RNA sequence: GUAGGAUAGUGGCCUACCAUGGUUUCAACGGGUAACGGGGAAUAAGGGUUCGAUUCCGGAGAGGGAGCCUGAGAAACGGCUACCACAUCCAAGGAAGGCAGCAGGCGCGCAAAUUACCCAAUCCUAAUUCAGGGAGGUAGUGACAAUAAAUAACGAUACAGGGCCCAUUCGGGUCUUGUAAUUGGAAUGAGUACAAUGUAAAUACCUUAACGAGGAACAACUGGAGGGCAAGUCUGGUGCCAG
């Protein structure tokens, strides 16, 4: 179309029933293992959301 | 070198006058004053403005980019004036339709135009009293025709 | 017409948002003294700022002169009062640098771990809001309370409610009418 | 258990007013709310007053039971209590009746009706009378 | 200026007669203001800049402009008289009007609430303890703005990380942490609800009995995820398109 032609064209997927991620402190505390208690591997840099090893 | 402005202890009306002088250099300054959003652009010195749907046109973009820009002519209820309002987001257009009420706003840059949309100064935000993204993410329904 | 009743947009955001160390910072502060958000942390920050300015303001005048003398003094008073300051430090030129920490040690959020009652700074936070602890014998259940130290000793249990021991709490009454249903 | 520990502070007495007045203060310890009736008893029994000529109000509990921090006050007499109390303390007491009357709106409309006419309404009626042949 | 007139009184306030002054580049005069003035507001090193319709103080105005009665005090508009502009009621001869009080409606607009409850407070007026009071308060609507913070917590067992008595290979795991629709005991107020509190009467608050949590809920949204700038060289759909 001319007109919104790629909205309409994609398939789609459905939101997954997952777990609800816990608000208000929780999220935080979660924040806080995953940076400074856990200690992410890293082989010479640090990184937030890393991918997963390929090209 | 004293360099250009009186330094004495009594010129300060004299420096003064300078300073208002200077001012109409300014260009925002000069703006505030003269009302230039009062008797021009489009809108009244507003943020808003409602606007009736003329018809639905398709502007080429400017350079780099080349597309069709999916913009309206809205004409302004309260003054009058024609303008052009480019529509956001995919289709949009389509739910916004023709001769419908539409509620501007203006696109960021204190008139100007919005990177690569010639000659466009408006966001359409509401059709018919609803909301554009709303109705492009479906959290929210049209009230029908 | 009665009088426009003051408030303050008390707790002030920073100039930058995305200052990455800045940030990991306050998320580590947080961890340490379980806050809900950054609001938190920024609200401490103004807290704190405000002190330091009026400090500064302090010592732009001649320590010996009046003012300097008398409300700094007060100033210091209050600090000590509220636990922040130490004892060997009164001096105002100490408390200039103060620190966020510090002001977030002082809290019943802390108080509460700190003298053993809850364990685990989280599980203390929740405690305090769901109607137990009191400073007195009157029940705090805001975290971010500021225990006085003069006050600190008398953090108890509530007298009313479990933990205390005063009535055992719903869960237990159904699991005790459970049992004589068997 | 709890006995209803009842206090009386700040008492200041009213040779002008003709009564004692001031703060009530009152202890629950594991009983929740104090009751008005229970308390003007309390006031009776400590001060020699009577219920009576007893008058409680304000309090609100302080926060998780434990206290509560009203106003009180104790007439020179019960005649004295009902000639200076305010009559909506009376009607809670129990003391005075309720003052059956109509409603605000109603009673303004009524006063504008009033005004609109002039003299002896009697005599508006008899013209409306006449009038209804016509 | 002189004299009168007037005014409660000063005064070109007005009249008579005379003099030719008076202001001005230290911006007079004129024009504009999407200008009522100030207290103040926002921002905030210091200096500033912008805003001030709006809770207090002043000033104006009651559709416009005029005129006046009464009165200590009005050039009053919830007084009158007129004209203009707008409009109502009519048996056509004539009458009545003025929300920029409150509530409400249209209208305009991007843009703003109930035609509620009462004098209990606050104060006000009178012939006045006693009446009245859309001044004022009380709720209603209200994500204007501001403050305080729930959206699980502690276990156990079950699978993994960390200290390690010793590291002939193990491993107990004696000690501490994180993950599992396990499960279990202990609260919780958001909801509801006798009561009692409040209150003018009510609501709501605070106080309580009773019920009310286990992922299906008693469910957090918004924006972003190349840089500026916190965070995806993930997967597909697209293929100058649509964005
Ligand atoms: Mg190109
Ligand atoms: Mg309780
Ligand atoms: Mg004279
Ligand atoms: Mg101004
Ligand atoms: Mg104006
Ligand atoms: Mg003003
Ligand atoms: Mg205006
Ligand atoms: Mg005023
Ligand atoms: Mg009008
Ligand atoms: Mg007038
Ligand atoms: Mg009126
Ligand atoms: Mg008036
Ligand atoms: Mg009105
Ligand atoms: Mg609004
Ligand atoms: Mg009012
Ligand atoms: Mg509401
Ligand atoms: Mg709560
Ligand atoms: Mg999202
Ligand atoms: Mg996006
Ligand atoms: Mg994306
Ligand atoms: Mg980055």
């Amino acid at each position: 179309a001319r007109a919104g032609k790629v909205k309409s064209q994609t398939p789609k997927v459905e939101k997954q029933e997952k777990p609800k991620q816990p608000k208000g402190r929780a999220y935080k505390r979660l924040l806080y293992t995953r940076r400074f208690v856990n200690v992410t591997l890293t082989n010479g840099k640090r990184k937030m959301n890393p991918s997963p090893s390929s090209q | 070198m004293g360099k250009g402005k009186p330094r004495g202890l009594n010129s300060a009306r004299k420096l003064r006058v300078h300073r208002r002088n200077n001012r109409w250099a300014e260009t925002t300054y000069k703006k505030r004053l003269l009302g230039t959003a009062f008797k021009s652009s489009p809108f009244g010195g507003s943020s808003h403005a409602k606007g009736i749907v003329l018809e639905k046109i398709g502007i080429e973009s400017k350079q780099p980019n080349s597309a069709i820009r999916k913009c309206v002519r809205v004409q302004l209820i309260k003054n009058g004036k024609k303008v052009t309002a480019f529509v956001p987001n995919d289709g949009c257009l389509n739910f916004v339709d023709e001769n419908d009420e539409v509620l501007l706003a203006g696109f960021g840059r204190k008139g100007k135009a919005k990177g690569d949309i010639p000659g466009v100064r408006f966001k359409v935000v509401k059709v018919s009293g609803v909301s554009l993204l709303a109705l492009w993410k479906e959290k929210k329904e049209k009230p029908r025709s | 017409p009665r009088a426009p009743r003051t408030y303050s947009k008390t707790y002030s955001t920073p100039k930058r948002p995305y200052e990455s160390a800045r940030l990991d910072a306050e998320l580590k502060l947080a961890g340490e003294y379980g806050l809900k958000n950054k609001r938190e942390i920024y609200r401490i920050s103004f807290q704190l700022s405000k002190i330091r300015r009026a400090a500064r303001d302090l010592l732009t005048r001649d320590e010996k002169d009046p003012k300097r003398l008398f409300e700094g003094n007060a100033l210091i008073r209050r600090l000590v009062r509220i636990g922040v300051l130490s004892e060997d430090k009164k001096k105002l030129d100490y408390v200039l640098a103060l620190k966020v920490e510090d002001f977030l040690e002082r809290r019943l959020q802390t108080q509460v771990y700190k003298l053993g009652l809850a364990k685990s700074v989280h599980h203390a936070r929740v405690l305090i809001s769901q109607r137990h602890i009191a400073v007195g014998k009157q029940i705090v259940n805001i975290p971010s309370f500021m225990v006085r130290l003069e006050s600190e000793k008398h953090i108890d249990f509530a007298r009313t409610s479990p933990f205390g021991g005063a009535r055992p709490g719903r869960v237990a009454r159904k699991r005790a009418a459970a049992a004589g249903g068997e | 258990s709890d006995a209803i520990t009842i206090r009386t502070r700040k008492v200041i007495s009213n040779p002008l007013l003709a009564r004692k007045q001031f703060v009530v203060d009152v202890l629950h310890p594991n009983r929740a709310n104090v009751s008005k009736d229970e308390l003007r008893e309390k006031l009776a029994e400590a001060y020699k007053a009577e219920k009576d000529a007893v008058s409680v109000f304000g309090f609100r509990t302080q926060y998780g039971g434990g206290k509560s921090t009203g106003f009180g006050l104790v007439y020179n007499s019960v005649a004295d209590a009902k000639k200076f109390e305010p009559a909506y303390r009376l009607v809670r007491y129990g003391l005075a009746e309720k003052v059956e009357k109509a409603s605000r709106q109603q009673r303004k409309q009524r006063k504008n009706r009033g005004k609109k006419i002039f003299g002896t309404g009697k005599s508006i009626a008899k013209k409306a009378a006449r009038r209804n042949a016509d």
